[PDB]
């Protein structure tokens, strides 16, 4: 197969409590522009938000797999909201495992996805997976533009590992939203609206929609004349 | 003549299936469950008997869901159960994935229905041992 309908860049990090994920909410088409309202952070339970970039349909695809995950886990199981409820780094196998069977067929689910979430035990889970089966895990996950972009600008928040528990839910936030400002600047694929996710040990899932870039700085391009020897 | 209930989808000569009159006989012999309509939903409830102080309590529950909305509780051969509760998840699975609304709580019926008349037509299988009782709410 081949991609239709398509999202951009998903970007994430890890931070001392717990992790954030963000996604604007364009569906491109080619170079077309055409959906405005497209949800590409989908959250599964309290603690586990799915960010998913590449074909739409595949993602809405993806999506009910997961809604079909967390019905079925309910089955029989009288914890399903406690200590049997649907953990990520169990989200993430079932989606990795079934991304490598797809690619195996050669007939992919054409994604990135990043899984972002709260384990029981606290730790924090941030691992990627895409239609080829590949799997890591790292301190900064994006994917698409993100990974050029986003990457080297969260990096230099949480470099190395130690500085995990340095990093504050507020410091990560905001080169989240950084982020998202400078793949708006430069990401012909991007929208301005976006979606953006907390998964916090303490505080629990917060789900921010309809956020927008503010804060542009474009005031020097009255100043751009010509191409070179142009002076008016 | 006689023989008319050894095998199971053979009329007798006075029209009846006999081994779907002896697999009632294994749901009466079962705990009593009951269920209760109300304004805006259904009640399930069920006898548990206490064989011995050796089950742990609350924990071999006998109720079961179906998809989000539906509830199902039987009386009889508790495998079986467990069997037809099983073909209701994939019967409201399939159902959900072609029209995405959440399966109505008659059509769930029929499935069931439909499924458990099916095991009265050849006597390579013997009827299901439960009577069972379940519903929910659904758009109306
Ligand atoms: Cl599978
Ligand atoms: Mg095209
Ligand atoms: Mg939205």
């Amino acid at each position: 197969q081949q991609p239709i309908v398509t999202g951009t860049s998903v970007i994430s990090m890890k931070y001392d409590n717990g992790v954030i994920i963000a996604a604007d909410n364009l569906g491109s088409y080619g170079s077309l522009l055409r959906f405005n309202g497209v949800e590409r952070l989908i959250p599964v339970g309290d603690n586990t938000v799915v960010g998913i970039s590449g074909d739409i349909s595949d993602m809405q695809h993806i999506e009910r797999l997961l809604k079909d995950l967390v019905t079925e886990n309910a089955y029989d199981n009288p914890l399903a909201d406690a200590e049997e409820a649907l953990e990520p780094s169990y989200i993430f196998e079932y989606l990795a495992t079934v991304m490598y069977q797809r690619r195996s067929k050669m007939n992919p689910l054409w994604n990135a996805i990043i899984v972002a979430g709260v384990q029981s035990n606290g730790d924090q889970f941030l691992r990627y997976v895409n239609l080829l089966g590949v799997t890591y895990s790292s301190p900064t996950l994006a994917t698409g533009f993100g990974a050029h972009m986003a990457n080297p600008l969260l990096r230099k928040v949480v470099d190395r590992e130690s500085d995990i528990p340095k990093t504050t839910v507020q410091v990560a936030e905001e080169a989240i939203v950084n982020a998202m400002r400078v793949l708006y600047y430069r990401d012909a694929r991007s929208s301005r609206n976006f979606s953006l996710a907390i998964i916090d040990k303490n505080t629990g899932l917060t789900f921010k929609k309809n956020l927008q870039v503010e804060n542009m700085k474009w005031d020097f391009a009255k100043d751009i004349k010509g191409y070179g020897t142009q002076k008016i | 003549g006689t023989g008319y209930d050894l095998s199971n989808s053979v009329f007798s000569p006075d029209g009846r299936n006999f081994q779907v009159e002896y697999a009632v006989k294994a749901v009466e012999n079962g705990t009593t469950s009951i269920g209760i309509k109300c304004n805006d939903g259904v009640v399930f409830a069920v006898e548990k008997l206490i064989t011995s102080k050796l089950l742990v309590p609350q924990k071999n529950v006998k109720i079961q869901v179906v998809d989000r909305h539906i509830g199902c509780v039987y009386s009889g051969l508790i495998p079986d159960g467990r069997h037809l509760v099983n073909r209701g998840r994939e019967e409201a699975a399939s159902f959900k994935k072609l029209y995405k609304t959440p399966i109505p709580i008659p059509a769930f019926a029929d499935r069931l229905g439909q499924y458990v008349q099916a095991h009265t037509l050849y006597n390579s299988v013997r009827p299901f041992g439960v009577s069972t009782i379940f519903g929910g709410v659904d758009k109306n």
